[PDB]
Parts: structure tokens; C-alpha cells; sequence
């Protein structure tokens, strides 16, 4: 079994740190049992996505395991939704830099 | 750690309104079944199953009711953590395998009000901070509780009352699952002062998915929390 | 030493809809606008402390810290002004509607070569406003020349790293120019520890007949020492120390 | 001249201390050229009002200068509104408490 540690902010959002890519690139993540779709901003966000400017972004170019898809999703929460593309690649729980 | 190979996820570049901005994490990592996944993208824990990467088929979430505490919470990929909670697992079946759904026998609050009162579907959610049931029974609620609206569905007690109030029980698998005044109610703290929020939220879930009662981070904090997939079941223990 | 203003009306507030007064730091208003707005037509403190001859001139004046950390945070001086928070001298402007305090904006210029409220318009100095409020239009032209992007209701974000580079907007007011600098137009904020800076225009709509009109906020009255003047009906401004 | 010294949050809201009342029961108002009224929370505020929680509350019952009015009011900034009753008494500028 492998542990994966979550940090707790005000007892709203519990988040843990996993990679993407090779090598892997870390993100924070909700591992959510509410949801299934993986998803993190992109280094290709619109300028008018406020939310990207101060969140990690994952960048296709430096990942030797990165998979063009381009397919794009819409993801509607109860909370509010997103847009973007998918992509494929390897995910490392945790981080593993 | 574990490395799941070539598996699809979305590249976010649109996140319209304020809803990510201030939120501490970058994205969401969904867990629940490929039913609900957008695009039918097989999600990661599946991936992470068909790569055989564990030997269990099943994760754990033990979620710290504290803020000050360290660690914040716990995902065990694989197994549970004995440290995190006390005494035995009980076990409850998946009804419908998209959410992790089970059946929700009942609501009780300890001063009388019963809702839920014939048996009802509830989600096991660890990305909905706070429970959530119909508008018109959360409405019931809040009222023997004193609660008084805040904005869209969420309530507000006065801190003074919250020592005085009732326990509320839900009954999964015919057992009592009791959480008291502290368990579901949330310290919020803004310009120096302090304020109590309710635990419990209104918000209808819509048809085909709803009626749905959610049990979120309050309800999860309070009981460890079991995700089997070799066996379509949702386990529960008192957290440690 | 203080002022006791006798026998003032004013109102006991037993319902606040919404969240809107729910985190603010402050539990009331005390508005000095002049009785023209007063709803219920109550005679304002201001206007009651005249009366009863309280002050010697009928002038106050205000200081706004632009720097949260210092101390103090700002000054209100009630008959008079405060030399230690302001340099130079005043420059006045006649008060055009006695509702707020209400004067003749010339226009609004930015440094890259923009000019909004370019044949004239009218503006009011607010205290109780925390940003500088223009026109929709106008303020949405005004955010595309600075490279700020919308954020909800009105208010824009600009990129952080880009706020040295930006140019400075500067209000022509009684023929003279009181500019802002990115630094005077900017505001840092942090939620959950992040750092963004928000843009300190906000583009909303005043309707007739009181409206169109601009918001002279704490932005600009951080900048600018402001004095209102009931003896003559004048804003004074000077820059604030 | 009289200094009344204010207090400042985040570089929008601006506020100092007066009084209310004899004895001064004191609170904090912001100093609003943008407005023409006083007004301040009761302690006949509703249960409803979650602000009146968690700010100080006039008891006209505590004053005597305190005259009765009871006339209704409502008043409506860009922001937000509010509601409530005329009242009488003597404003001090600081608290003077
Ligand atoms: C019908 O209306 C509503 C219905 C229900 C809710 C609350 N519950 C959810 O929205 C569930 C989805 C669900 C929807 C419907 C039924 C069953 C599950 N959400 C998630 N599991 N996950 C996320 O939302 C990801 C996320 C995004 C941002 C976050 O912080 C900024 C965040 O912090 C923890 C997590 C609100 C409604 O409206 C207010
Ligand atoms: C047309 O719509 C909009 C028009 C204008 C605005 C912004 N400006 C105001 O609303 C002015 C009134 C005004 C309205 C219209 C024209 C000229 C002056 N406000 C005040 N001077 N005073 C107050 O509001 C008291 C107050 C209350 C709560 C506070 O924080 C919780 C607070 O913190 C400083 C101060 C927003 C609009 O909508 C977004
Ligand atoms: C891009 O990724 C999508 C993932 O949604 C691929 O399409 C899915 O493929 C799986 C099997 O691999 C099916 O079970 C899903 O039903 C498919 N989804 C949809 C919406 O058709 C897709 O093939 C990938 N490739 C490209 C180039 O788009
Ligand atoms: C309650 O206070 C109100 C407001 O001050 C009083 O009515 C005002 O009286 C002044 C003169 O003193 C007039 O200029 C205003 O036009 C009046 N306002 C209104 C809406 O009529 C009122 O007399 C006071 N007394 C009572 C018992 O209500
Ligand atoms: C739960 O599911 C298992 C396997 O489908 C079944 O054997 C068991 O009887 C079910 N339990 C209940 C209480 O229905």
C-alpha cells in the first residue's frame, strides 16, 4: 500500500501533491470520490484565466512520456466548471521529483 | 510510490468566475467511478487497477478535523491505516456504481426532527466539504438546530448555542453514525471575528442522479473511510 | 479633546440582507455628503455640529494611509487641516451639485495616449467608494490599454510582474493634472496565501439623473490630501505626505 | 480642529471610533462623504441579521439622552442595504468613553 499525504485547508479542501510526466511535473490535487476526470492547469491557459496565473502549470514540452490528444472536455461541478484539451502521460503518486 | 502509465487527463486553459483562484490546489483528481467520467476517460484509480499496481483494489481517506494538525489527512492507495482509526470497519454495498452511492436509512436529530424518514440514496464525497441534503429537510433542520440563512443553502448558528445543541445520527447499514455539535459545525474566522457555519447545506441534486444526500469532508473527518472496488463497498470506523 | 453633537438623529439598524456587512471591519456608516441625499431627510452630523457652532471653520479633511502596515491608518480632522499629511498647497475645485460632494472632471488621460471623459464629465470624491469608478465603456477601454483582464462585477486583475511597465493615469481636475502611478492605481492582495494585484478601476454605470458619473475613491484620496469645504462649497486637494 | 484618528483594512475600508449615547457607548463607522446618514447596529437587530452577531449594538436603554423616534427607514448603497428605526442622542467624536 502506498501513503499519500494530504495537507488540510480550513477543513474545506484536503489536497495531496502527485507528478505528471517524465520527469514528473508536481501538482496539489483533491482526490475527489465525488468526480472521475484527472485534470490540471495548462502552460497554454488563456490570459483571461485569472486562477492559472497563480496555480502550477503543466507543459507538454518537457515530458518525453507526453501523448498529443487535443480532444476538448467541459467540466461542470456544483461549485462552478472548466475547459481545456486532454492529454496522456504517466502519473506519479506521490510527486516522486 | 506508484507510477500509472499513459493515463488521460485534461489540460485545464479556461476556468471561468472566481471558483479557482483562491483555492489552495491546482487541479482535481477524480475517483469515483468511469460512469461519471467526462469524455468516458478511463480515471486513474481504474488505470491503476488494470496495470495491477496493487494487490487490494481499494483506497482509504482518513481527513483531519483540526487545521492546525499534521498531516492534514491521509490516502492510502492499496490498504487502510490502522492508526487513523479505532475499532472494526463496517461495511455498506454500493447501490449504484457511478457515485460511490450507498443506502442512507435515515436523519435523526437528537431533539426529535427525523428526515430521510423511509430511506433514502446518499454519496460518499470527499471533494464536498460539507454535508449536503434536499432544500426542504436541510430547511427543517437548520430550524431545530436555530440555524439562520447565509447564502445558497449554507446557515449560520450563533457560536454561544453550538455547546447546547442536538447530535445528529445518520443510520447506514443499520448502524448509528452519530456526529456531534463540534463534528458538524465549522469555525470560520474573517477580519478578526468568528462565526459558526453550519455543517449541513441545501441544494437539491436533480433527477437521474438525485435525490442524493452527500456525506462530505464533515461526515469523512469524523469516520475513516473505506473505497473497495474488488467488492463494491463503502467501509466506515471511528477516525483516530 | 473631542466634539459632543447634540441631539442627532440617526438610524438603528435591525436588518442587514446579505453578506455585505457581515465581514467588514467597521459596525456603522457616518455619512457627510451634504442633506440633499439624506434619506428621511435627517439632518446629517456634519450639518448638526455646524449648527450648534461646534468648529470655527466648517472644513474637514482627510489623510488615507495607502500602507496597511502604518500607523496611523488615516486622519479625519473635523474645523480644519492637518499640515503633517500633506505638502505643497491646496488647489480647489467648486462643488457643481450640492448631493455629493460633486465636482467637474476635465479628463482622464493615460500615458500611453488613451483619453477617456475626453469633452468633460462630472465626478464625485468618496471616501465610503475604495476604488476609482468610471463608465463601463469607458473603463473597459481604460483596462485593455493597462493589460488588466475582468475579474467579476465590474473589477479587473493585471499580471503582477506587469505593474512596473504600466503606464500612469493621470485626471485633469481645475486645469491641473493629479496623476496616479501604477503603484497609486494597484492594489495587492493575497487570498490563502497568493499574491494577485488588482486593478483600481472598477467600470460600473451610475444611472441619470444623478448619474453618469466617476468615483474619486480612497485610491485617489490616498494620493491626494483631500479637504471638503461647506463655508465656500469646495474640494481641496494637495499631495498627501 | 479635531483629530479623529482612523484605522485602515486592506486599503478599502477606512474606520474610526465615536460615541453614541450618555454614557458614549462606542463603535466604528466608517467616515462616508459618499453618504448623508449615521446609523449603527441595535440591539433590537433580528435573529436573521448575522452582521449584528458579531458587531457592537446601541441599547438606548443605557442613555439618557437617548429620545425615541421609531420612524422606519431604509437605506441602499451600490454594495448592499439595510433597514431599521429613527432614534436621538448625542454623537461624540472620538468615543470619549
Ligand atoms: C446542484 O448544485 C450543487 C450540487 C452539489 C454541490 C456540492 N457538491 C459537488 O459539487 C460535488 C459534485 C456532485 C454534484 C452533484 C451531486 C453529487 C456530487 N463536487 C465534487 N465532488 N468535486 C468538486 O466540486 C471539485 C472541487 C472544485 C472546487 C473546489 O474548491 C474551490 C473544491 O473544493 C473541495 C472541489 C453544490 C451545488 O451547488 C452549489
Ligand atoms: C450602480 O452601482 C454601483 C454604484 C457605486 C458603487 C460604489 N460606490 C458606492 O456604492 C457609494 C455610494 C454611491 C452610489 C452611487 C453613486 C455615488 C455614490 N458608497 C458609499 N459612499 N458608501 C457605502 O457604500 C457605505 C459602505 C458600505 C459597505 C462597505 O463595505 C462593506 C463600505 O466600505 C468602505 C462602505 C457600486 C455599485 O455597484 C457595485
Ligand atoms: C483521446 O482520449 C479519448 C478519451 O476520452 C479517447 O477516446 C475514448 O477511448 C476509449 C477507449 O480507449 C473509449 O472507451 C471512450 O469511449 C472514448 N471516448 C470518446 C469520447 O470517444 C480518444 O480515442 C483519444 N484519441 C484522440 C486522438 O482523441
Ligand atoms: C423623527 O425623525 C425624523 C427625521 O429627522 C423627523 O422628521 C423630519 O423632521 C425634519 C425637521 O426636524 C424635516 O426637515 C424632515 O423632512 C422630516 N422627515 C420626514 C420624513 O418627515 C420626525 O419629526 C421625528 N419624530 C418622529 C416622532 O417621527
Ligand atoms: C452486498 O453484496 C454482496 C455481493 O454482491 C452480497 O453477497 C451481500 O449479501 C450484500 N449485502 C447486503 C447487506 O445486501
Amino acid at each position: 500500500p502506498i501513503p499519500e499525504v494530504l495537507k488540510n485547508y480550513m477543513d474545506a479542501q484536503y489536497y495531496g501533491e502527485i507528478g505528471i510526466g517524465t520527469p514528473p511535473q508536481c501538482f496539489t490535487v483533491v482526490f475527489d470520490t465525488g468526480s472521475s476526470n484527472l485534470w490540471v492547469p495548462s502552460i497554454h491557459c488563456k490570459l483571461l484565466d485569472i486562477a492559472c496565473w497563480i496555480h502550477h502549470k503543466y507543459n507538454s514540452d518537457k515530458s518525453s512520456t507526453y501523448v498529443k490528444n487535443g480532444t476538448s472536455f467541459d467540466i461542470h461541478y456544483g461549485s462552478g466548471s472548466l475547459s481545456g484539451y486532454l492529454s496522456q502521460d504517466t502519473v506519479s503518486v506521490p510527486c516522486q521529483s | 510510490g506508484v507510477k500509472v502509465e499513459r493515463q488521460v487527463f485534461g489540460e485545464a486553459t479556461k476556468q471561468p468566475g472566481i471558483t479557482f483562484i483562491a483555492a489552495k490546489f491546482d487541479g482535481i483528481l477524480g475517483m469515483a467511478y468511469p460512469r461519471i467520467s467526462v469524455n468516458n476517460v478511463l480515471p486513474v484509480f481504474d488505470n491503476l487497477m488494470q496495470q495491477k499496481l496493487v494487490d487490494q483494489n481499494i483506497f482509504s481517506f482518513y481527513l483531519s478535523r483540526d487545521p492546525d494538525a499534521q498531516p492534514g489527512g491521509e490516502l492510502m492507495l492499496g490498504g487502510t491505516d490502522s492508526k487513523y482509526y479505532k475499532g472494526s470497519l463496517s461495511y455498506l454495498n454500493v447501490t449504484r456504481k457511478a457515485y460511490w452511492q450507498v443506502h442512507l436509512d435515515q436523519v435523526e436529530v437528537a431533539s426529535g426532527l427525523t428526515l430521510c424518514k423511509e430511506g433514502c440514496e446518499a454519496i460518499v464525497d470527499t471533494g464536498t466539504s460539507l454535508m449536503v441534503g434536499p432544500v426542504d429537510e436541510v430547511r427543517e433542520l437548520q430550524k431545530a438546530i436555530g440555524a439562520v440563512p447565509l447564502i445558497q443553502g449554507e446557515y449560520m448558528i450563533p457560536c454561544e448555542k453550538v455547546s447546547t445543541l442536538p447530535a445528529i445520527t445518520l443510520k447506514l447499514g443499520g448502524k448509528g453514525y452519530k456526529l456531534s455539535p463540534e463534528d458538524y459545525t465549522l469555525k470560520v474566522s474573517q477580519a478578526g471575528k468568528t462565526l459558526c457555519l453550519s455543517g449541513f447545506m441545501g441544494m437539491d441534486i436533480p433527477p437521474p442522479s438525485g435525490p442524493l444526500w452527500i456525506l462530505g469532508d464533515v461526515f469523512i473527518g469524523r469516520y475513516y473511510t473505506v473505497f473497495d472496488r474488488d467488492n463494491n463497498r463503502v467501509g466506515f470506523a471511528e477516525a483516530a
